[PDB]
């Protein structure tokens, strides 16, 4: 229940503001910057600010803080969801999120803000629906918003019915300094870019453990996602009733389902680091990377980031496979490898000097993270069974899907 | 701007 | 070799703080890589970039050995860069200037004047306790030189050494002898500054330095005679720095002697009437002359002229002029106190001025001008100022009012009422340290306790969030429970104190979340003392003490346990250790 | 003497800094930030004099970049303003139409001029032409 | 070709589940 | 500038009027007071172009409060636009009518609001409901006189499920500011109708639909079971706000649910995956999710019993997120994951955040105090932190040791020797007082207690009131226990705190100690050095009355602040 949502700037200037209830004065935005500065200097800065009896909830955007001032005890989660929807709509309409587009599309930006929410209650949240009624280059509102199906616009015609799916896998491993993995969770991502004619109702079917157990086929390799979230077009009733993933696919790229469950398998890449750091004399980087993934899968664009000393200079890299580049801005050395086949063993030996004068304050030990991304690999083993594409007119669809395995929160605690 | 202006304007 | 201008342009081109930090880190990494190879060709550019990064707020610990290496170099640009690095990133606490002592000693005898002058300036700016000990002889050697451009540097180095090492001023006594005839303005100013520093450091040289009073008076008269100056003459005042130094020396010279004041009395009188205060330099010179006259044993006419000048400057609309007048009035508070009473209206008006510095000066002048006759009249003004004062001045105003009441209170009853009003209105602005002083004052006064006890009881039941007021009320209750309530042993007629409201208030304060563990301890001590002090409410505080003995705080838990043990095993001995504490100044 | 003299811009950026008292780097940064906040949070009718930490914090900027000084409470207040004005005039004469942009590019020259003018917080060159001539001679040395 | 795994054809439903 | 803009706006050229409107909009957004040109734009308001109409309406809304008198020349335009055939124009007019904060403007807009109340277009219906809600908020008496409550109530039982959700949200907002008289509560048929339309509601309408169920109090197990079954599908929604609303509704319904029935167990089992999914949300919603988990933790702590790995603070997590994770771990700490909690605290103690290090130390101390099985592990961790040579870490370890000694000092005698020489030169009052209290109470395993207290007695009269009291108590305890080596020390302490101590409480304590010493030294052992009872630690759990109230208020600003809804609003 934010009183007014406004877009700020890096210098405190409000790029654009739009009051929705009028219960909060527009002059409260000026005091938001001093409050944020005081909070940052004291460690008490939070996204939800508080200016007396009015709370100024702000979200750190790409270039401006989306401050949504509120007065009463409005839904904080609702305000955050509205801000996220507004950010997504702006990203869809404008490819750049900065001051260049804030002051360049004000005529359409004001109309979009007015149409999105009224009296603090959001009304329009579909990017396609908003673009079909408000454009920067007006007819009556589309019937899709009024109709029940607000995620599948009717009347869409295409020459070919091709849908491109993406089995995105995020391998996150939380390995402590002792060598044991604490947080090892893999989050699935079933995103399909449906581009067909009409409003087909997708019938999602995969090798789900629950579905296999219900059907009596709980003996093969089935993916048991701890948390499964359906898309907006996905009908929750069918999933709760018999796990039937039946919903109208959206026009374009959208996230249908996103699995999320813990992983009990060995890490895809095993990286062991050795720190032979002398006392203000030199530093040793005994970094050894072992590929725990299958040899048939290659980790393309593998970049194992090893944090080097903050004051370290004149470093020498003695590795075997993969180029090592030291970035002064990042204050770390990334063991970048173009192609990392499974089972490969890469050994590196870093050596650099240190300044004679000791550092005044400590810099910490940031965890070492790798950027391995091996496509065409299904670590979870979940295989899609079928995709029920049904249309009233009747057409032969040719859906496609690709499985991509990447490294997410794969951070290894430093020694 | 305000930076190119003379400090004393003399 | 990245130029300093290129680095500045790159820094200015960055907008985001993260991008600027990344650029600074990259520049520092490049500088460290260049320094690690022992580069000496582009060392000036690297030093300039490191200095710019340090000024912007970036670490420069690794850029310490390079500055030391460049200091012992031969290039003039490299030497200047090293000197700048030593002055900026080198300090006594840094510990990297210890090796720079040899470089300074080597450059102290350098034939080039710029190198020697730069080294002297660096030594003066970064004077250390150990560097001056090994460089005191070198400074004294250059003090006897005839170089006008180096005489000022030698005087500054000697002054810095004396300030850092007061025990080394004994070696500068004969070096500055016969140095009041320097034609150069800079050399004369340096000599005057050195003499003033020597006089202020120790009074043994005051008699020796007081013999040059006629020479200083003659020099000041000669300077005043020439009202124009092609060099050092700005805004119609020739040698304003020299005039200010002469006035300061005259004020500090002969401050407790009649011969010194009489010798400079004519010069002060001439300056007080032969100087125009239209410009800032003239106003500063007049203020310095007035301060010197006030701080010295001047004549009645000189004091009257200084008072008139201060009054005229008080009416000036300039904020700086008003601040200077307020500072002069505050300094001349004890001296010419009767003459300062004529500016009571101006002091009162300065409290309502829209200048923070002006308001503070007016408040300080009002506080310092409070006497034994205007204290009662000024009490209302002080209370009004405290009630409608700024948040940063409310605590100071309350402290000043309390100090005036404790120092020049017209009566104990009036002082007690003023203290109670300040505590009630100060709230959270009353200092916690003033609580012990108020407790001591209450304990010392043994004639006004019933009225004070009643007032404390009335102010305690209304509010309890004021830590100082709450602590004062608790201490008063603990000290005079026997007098706050009379005949409260059993049920009686309805009075202010019924022997049960105080216990409930103490329990609420102890259990209230608005406790800082200090007022809670005072309340617990008062409750424990009330077991023998008050005989009406008995057998009930023991249960609270026993329950209160398991408090989270270790000290509070121990106090509660001790109180419970005393109540359960030393009931007859409770009154044997509940005697009133002695009252002392 | 002057405890510390720092030139800070209106936006808060510091173009100059020269402290005559040895203080910790973190403590010095905190003091500079507090001085900037006090100057940035002060009006134009405050007399340009602030008694912060028992120091005559005198702020007087003739342009967008302001200047601050910290001297002990033992001399007249107008003396600090006169010294600041003389230093500004000397810097303008040495450079010629001194602006904010020229100050950043001439940081080394400004530091050298300040060192040659005032050392240890005390006045070292009372004259305005002698100091300029000495600075020019030092610059011409190479 | 495409990085991250080549696109593969998908069925309509579980033919073995009737 | 202003004159040129006025001349352009007072022209008959559409391009010039559009350029003037765009310039005025840009000036207003840039921070230019364009309210003086509002009367000029009043004439150039009835325009066929929709782009100019929207800009004119926005200028009037932003210039309505500034110039209420000049807003009287727009009632006719609003009335004319309220009957526009285009649904977008009608919706814009309805939004502008409710957005104009004019006391005399809404009075003449009652007829347009009544006309648009029965609009067939779902967007028109939503706009009319929003305008009615805005009018009721601005003037409750005007809304009551217009009789819009009946129209709002009937909007719930109609088509346009998004419009139905908008009407339901408007009715809830009106009742939220209402004093509870004549509430809009519905019977179970209304709840069933809302649940049926819940599946067809949009992302925004789902929150509005779930908000109505938050105020309804179930009275039967079958109704509660049906509500739980209906809200179960809401837990599989990508919307974080919808998931949070469903979780809050389930928690509220669980208050009347029976633990014997298997519905509560199924709800608890299905709630854990939702909490795990919410814990991996965006940083802005991470704090909200942590606050919701903490609020629901005190109600059903067994729901997240096995949720411990996700509570670990990530390296890239924010300071607020790390603090919330540490608080969740402290509240969810158990003997099963005691080793994991200790490892996280040890790993969290190596960070560069002083506040984060202090929070980790406090969490470790709280875990050690709450669970006595890890008392040895907590003591070892505190000793390691002290030996780490960190000033803040050393102070935190000293505070933890002092707290443990007062709580579990039966087996704390093995750390007195280690803590006897532990860089006691720190002048921090929190660590110094704790060390003094530990030495005084544990003055049995240290043979140099008097020597250690001698260094702290140099500035006892000017150290601190609490520090001075702790030092006096330690000296008294040492004299009572071992007066042979502290007979002179006790007298010196009494003289310093009795003659040179001007503190009232400190002076009274010193006088009491001196009187006890001079009356009966034997009785001082049983009076001063007595065996204190068990220390009652302050419970961090909220009161049951506040917990029940906080269950209904799920997702609001009060949940994040951990304050009552009426204790935070102005």
């Amino acid at each position: 229940s934010a009183s007014a949502v406004y877009v700020l700037d890096l210098k405190g200037k409000v790029l654009i503001c739009r009051n929705y209830r009028g219960d909060v004065d527009m002059s409260e935005v000026e005091h938001f910057m001093p409050i944020l500065m005081e909070k940052e200097e004291e460690g008490m800065l939070s996204p939800i600010l508080a200016h007396g009896g009015v709370r100024f909830m702000w979200i750190k955007h790409n270039n401006l803080y989306l401050v949504a001032t509120s007065k009463k005890n409005a839904c904080v989660s609702l305000v955050f969801s509205f801000l996220y929807k507004v950010v997504q709509v702006f990203s869809e309409y404008f490819k750049e999120l900065e001051e260049e587009s804030i002051r360049d599309n004000f005529v359409i930006i004001y109309e979009l803000l007015d149409e999105l929410m009224d009296f603090g209650y959001p009304q329009t949240t579909d990017s396609k629906i908003l673009q079909e009624y408000i454009t920067q280059e007006a007819p009556r509102p589309p019937a899709t918003v009024t109709n029940a199906v607000s995620w599948r616009s009717e009347g869409i015609k295409y020459r070919k019915n091709e849908v491109f799916l993406d089995v995105i896998e995020a391998v996150n491993l939380l390995v402590s300094a002792n060598g044991n993995v604490l947080r090892s969770e893999i989050v699935g991502s079933i995103k399909m870019r449906v581009f067909l004619s009409g409003m087909p109702e997708l019938r999602l079917g995969l090798n789900d453990k629950v579905l296999f157990d219900n059907t009596g086929r709980g003996k093969s390799k089935s993916v048991e996602l701890e948390d499964v979230k359906f898309h907006q077009c996905v009908r929750l009733s069918r999933f709760e009733n018999d796990r039937t993933i039946s919903f109208i696919p959206p026009d374009g790229e959208f996230e249908l389902m996103s699995y999320r469950l813990n992983t009990h398998v060995k890490p895809l890449i095993w990286i062991e680091s050795v720190i032979e750091k002398h006392s203000h004399s030199r530093i040793e980087y005994m970094v050894k990377a072992k590929s725990q993934f299958k040899r048939r899968s290659t980790a393309n664009n593998v970049e194992i980031h090893i944090p080097v000393p903050n004051d370290a200079d004149s470093p020498k890299f003695k590795t075997t496979v993969g180029s090592v580049k030291w970035v002064p801005e990042n204050s770390e050395i990334v063991w970048s490898v173009k192609s990392f086949p499974g089972g490969k063993e890469y050994l590196m030996r870093a050596h650099f000097g240190l300044p004679s004068v000791e550092a005044e304050d400590k810099e910490g030990k940031p965890p070492i993270s790798v950027k391995f991304e091996i496509p065409y690999f299904t670590t979870s083993g979940i295989q899609v069974r079928y995709l029920k594409i049904i249309e009233k007119s009747g057409y032969q669809a040719l859906p496609w899907v690709r499985y991509i395995t990447q490294n997410g929160d794969y951070q290894l605690r430093t020694q | 701007k305000g930076e190119n202006t003379s400090l004393l304007h003399p | 070799p990245i130029r300093l201008r290129e680095l500045i342009r790159t820094i200015r081109t960055a907008r985001t703080q993260a991008e600027e930090r990344e650029m600074i880190q990259k520049e520092c990494a490049a500088i460290r890589s260049s320094f690690r190879e022992e580069d000496n060709t582009y060392r000036c550019r690297n030093v300039a970039k490191l200095l710019y990064m340090h000024m912007l707020g970036y670490p420069a610990h690794f850029g310490q050995l390079e500055c030391l290496k460049l200091i012992a170099s031969q290039k003039f640009t490299d030497k200047r860069i090293g000197y700048l690095g030593a002055m900026l990133l080198l300090d006594e606490r840094q510990d990297v200037h210890l090796l720079m002592t040899n470089c300074i000693k080597n450059d102290l005898n350098h034939s080039t004047q710029f190198v020697q002058g730069l080294a002297l300036c660096t030594l003066g700016c970064m004077g250390s306790s150990e560097m001056c000990r090994d460089l005191a002889g070198e400074v004294e050697k250059l003090l006897k030189t005839s170089n006008s451009y180096l005489r000022k540097k030698a005087a500054l180095c000697a002054v810095h050494v004396i300030r850092k090492v007061p025990e080394l001023m004994e070696m500068f006594l004969p070096a500055t002898k016969n140095l009041l005839n320097e034609k150069n303005h800079g050399v004369l100013h340096t000599s005057v500054v050195l003499l003033t520093e020597m006089c202020e450091r120790s009074p043994d040289m005051l008699a020796h330095f007081r013999k040059l009073v006629p020479q200083l008076v003659r020099i000041l008269k000669n300077l005043i005679m020439s009202g124009y100056s092609p060099e050092h003459d700005v805004s119609g005042i020739s040698d304003p720095f020299l005039q200010v130094r002469i006035l300061r020396l005259l004020r500090i010279l002969g401050r407790n002697d009649d011969d010194s004041s009489e010798a400079m009395n004519d010069i002060l009188a001439q300056v007080a009437t032969n100087t125009e205060t239209s410009k800032n330099v003239g106003n500063a010179i007049l203020y310095e002359t007035v301060l010197t006259i006030m701080d010295i044993k001047s004549e009645s006419g000189l004091r009257v002229l200084a008072i008139n000048i201060l009054g005229r400057f008080l009416l000036n609309n300039d904020k700086n002029i008003r601040y200077v007048a307020l500072t002069s009035l505050l300094k001349t508070v004890q001296t010419d106190h009767n003459a300062v009473q004529r500016h009571r209206s101006t002091i009162v008006d300065c409290l309502k001025d829209l200048d923070v510095s002006i308001k503070r000066r007016a408040m300080e002048l009002s506080f310092a001008l409070v006497n034994g006759n205007n204290i009662r009249g000024m009490m209302k003004e002080l209370l009004y100022f405290l009630d409608s004062c700024e948040p940063e001045f409310k605590a100071d105003c309350a402290s000043g009012i309390f100090l005036a009441a404790e120092k020049y209170a017209p009566s104990k009853r009036w002082h007690i009422d003023t203290i109670m009003r300040v505590l009630t209105t100060a709230g959270s602005y009353v200092r916690d340290d003033a609580v012990p002083n108020l407790i001591q004052l209450i304990t010392n006064s043994v004639e006004m306790h019933a009225y004070t006890v009643q007032r404390l009881y009335k102010a305690i039941l209304g509010d309890y969030s004021q830590q100082p007021l709450v602590q004062v009320a608790a201490w008063c209750i603990g000290e005079y429970g026997d007098l706050l309530v009379s005949g409260q042993c059993e049920e009686e007629e309805p009075i202010q104190v019924t022997e049960d409201e105080v216990l409930d208030i103490l329990e609420s304060v102890l259990i209230s979340n608005m406790s800082t563990s200090v007022t809670r301890g005072y309340a617990l001590t008062a409750i424990m003392k009330l077991s023998t002090r008050f005989t009406c409410t008995v057998n009930r505080i023991k249960k609270v003490v026993s329950i209160y003995g398991s408090s989270i705080d270790v000290e509070l838990q121990q106090r509660a346990v001790e109180y419970n043990a005393l109540f359960k095993k030393y009931d007859h001995m409770r009154s044997a250790l509940l005697e009133r504490m002695p009252v002392m100044e | 003497m002057i405890h510390f003299i720092l030139l800070f811009s209106r936006q808060g950026k510091l173009r100059l800094q020269k402290w005559y008292i040895t203080l910790p780097d973190k403590e010095r940064k905190k003091i500079t930030r507090e001085i900037v906040q006090i100057i940035l949070s002060r009006g134009h009718r405050t007399s340009s004099f602030v008694d912060w930490k028992e120091l005559k914090l005198v702020y007087k900027r003739y342009a967008s970049l302001y200047f601050c000084c910290a001297i002990e409470n033992q001399d007249n207040e107008l003396l600090t303003l006169e010294i600041v004005h003389r230093y500004v005039e000397l810097l303008d004469k040495y450079f010629g139409n001194v602006c904010e942009l020229d100050i950043i590019f001439n940081f080394e020259k400004a530091y050298f001029i300040l060192d040659e003018f005032i050392i240890g917080g005390e006045i070292q060159e009372t004259s305005k032409k002698i100091a300029v001539k000495a600075i020019e001679d030092s610059d011409m040395l190479q | 070709d495409r990085k991250g795994g080549s696109y593969s054809q998908a069925a309509g439903s579980d033919s073995a589940q009737s | 500038e202003i004159f040129e803009l006025k001349a352009e706006l007072n022209s008959d050229k559409k391009e010039k009027k559009k350029e003037a409107v765009k310039k005025v909009i840009a000036s207003m957004t840039v921070g230019k007071d364009v309210s003086a040109l509002f009367p000029d734009v009043v004439n150039c308001m009835q325009t066929d172009n929709l782009e100019l109409k929207k800009l004119v309406y926005l200028y009037l809304m932003n210039y309505a409060k500034s110039q209420p008198d000049m807003a009287i020349m727009a009632v006719n335009t609003f009335v004319k636009d309220c009957e526009d055939p285009n649904p977008l124009i009608r919706a814009l007019a309805v939004r502008t009518m409710g957005c104009i904060r004019v006391d005399k403007i809404t009075e003449y807009l009652c007829e347009p609001l009544r006309k648009c109340l029965k609009d067939e277009d779902p967007y028109v219906r939503k706009t009319a409901a929003v305008c009615v809600a805005k009018l009721h908020d601005i003037n409750a008496q005007l809304v009551e006189d217009q009789g819009f409550l009946d129209t709002l109530k009937d909007l719930i039982s109609d088509s346009n499920p998004m419009v139905v959700a908008n009407a339901v949200a408007a009715l809830s907002e009106i009742a939220e500011s209402h004093p509870s008289s004549n509430l809009l509560d519905l019977n179970p048929q209304s709840i069933n109708k809302l649940l049926t339309a819940l599946n067809e509601c949009t992302e925004w309408g789902q929150i509005f639909i779930l908000d109505c169920l938050a105020n309804y109090m179930p009275k039967d197990d079958r109704e509660a079971q049906s509500i739980c079954e209906r809200v179960t599908p809401r837990l599989s929604h990508a919307n974080s706000a919808v998931v949070l609303s469903a979780v809050k509704v389930l928690m509220k319904f669980m208050e009347m649910l029976s633990k014997d029935l298997d519905y509560y167990g199924t709800l608890l089992k299905k709630l854990a995956p939702p909490l795990v999914t919410l814990l991996s949300a965006e940083p802005e919603l991470q704090y909200v999710a942590l606050r919701n988990i903490n609020l629901i933790v005190q109600k059903r702590p067994e729901i997240l019993k096995h949720e411990m790995k996700v509570f670990f603070v990530k390296y890239n997590d924010p300071i607020y997120v790390k603090l919330e994770k540490l608080d969740i771990m402290i509240r969810l700490a158990s003997q099963a994951n005691i080793a994991q909690v200790l490892a996280e605290l040890r790993e969290y103690a190596t960070e560069v955040d002083v506040d984060f290090v202090r929070k980790a130390v406090r969490a470790i101390g709280r875990c050690a105090i709450k669970v006595e099985q890890s008392a040895e592990r907590c003591v070892s961790t505190l000793l390691d932190l002290i030996q780490t040579k960190v000033n803040y870490v050393v102070q935190e370890a000293i505070v933890v040791i002092k707290d443990i000694f007062r709580k579990y000092p039966n087996k704390y005698e093995s750390v007195i020797a280690t803590l006897c020489e532990n860089l006691d030169s720190l002048d921090e009052p929190e660590a110094r007082a704790a060390m003094i209290w530990i030495v005084g109470e544990y003055a049995e395993r240290i043979d140099n207690a008097d020597e250690l207290l001698e260094s702290f007695l140099e500035g006892f009269h000017d150290k601190s009131t609490q520090v001075q009291l702790q030092l006096l108590t330690a000296i008294v305890k040492l004299f009572l226990k071992k007066p042979t080596e502290t007979q002179e020390l006790v007298q010196q302490v009494l003289s310093l705190a009795t003659q040179d101590s001007d503190n009232p409480d400190l002076r009274d304590r010193g006088y009491i100690y001196w009187r006890l010493l001079s009356t009966d030294p034997v009785a001082a052992k049983e009076v001063v050095l007595a065996e204190k009872p068990l220390i009652s630690e302050e419970t961090d759990l909220i009161e049951p009355t506040l917990l029940d109230e906080l269950i209904c208020y799920i997702g609001t600003l009060a949940s994040v602040y951990h304050k009552p809804p009426s204790a935070f609003v102005e």
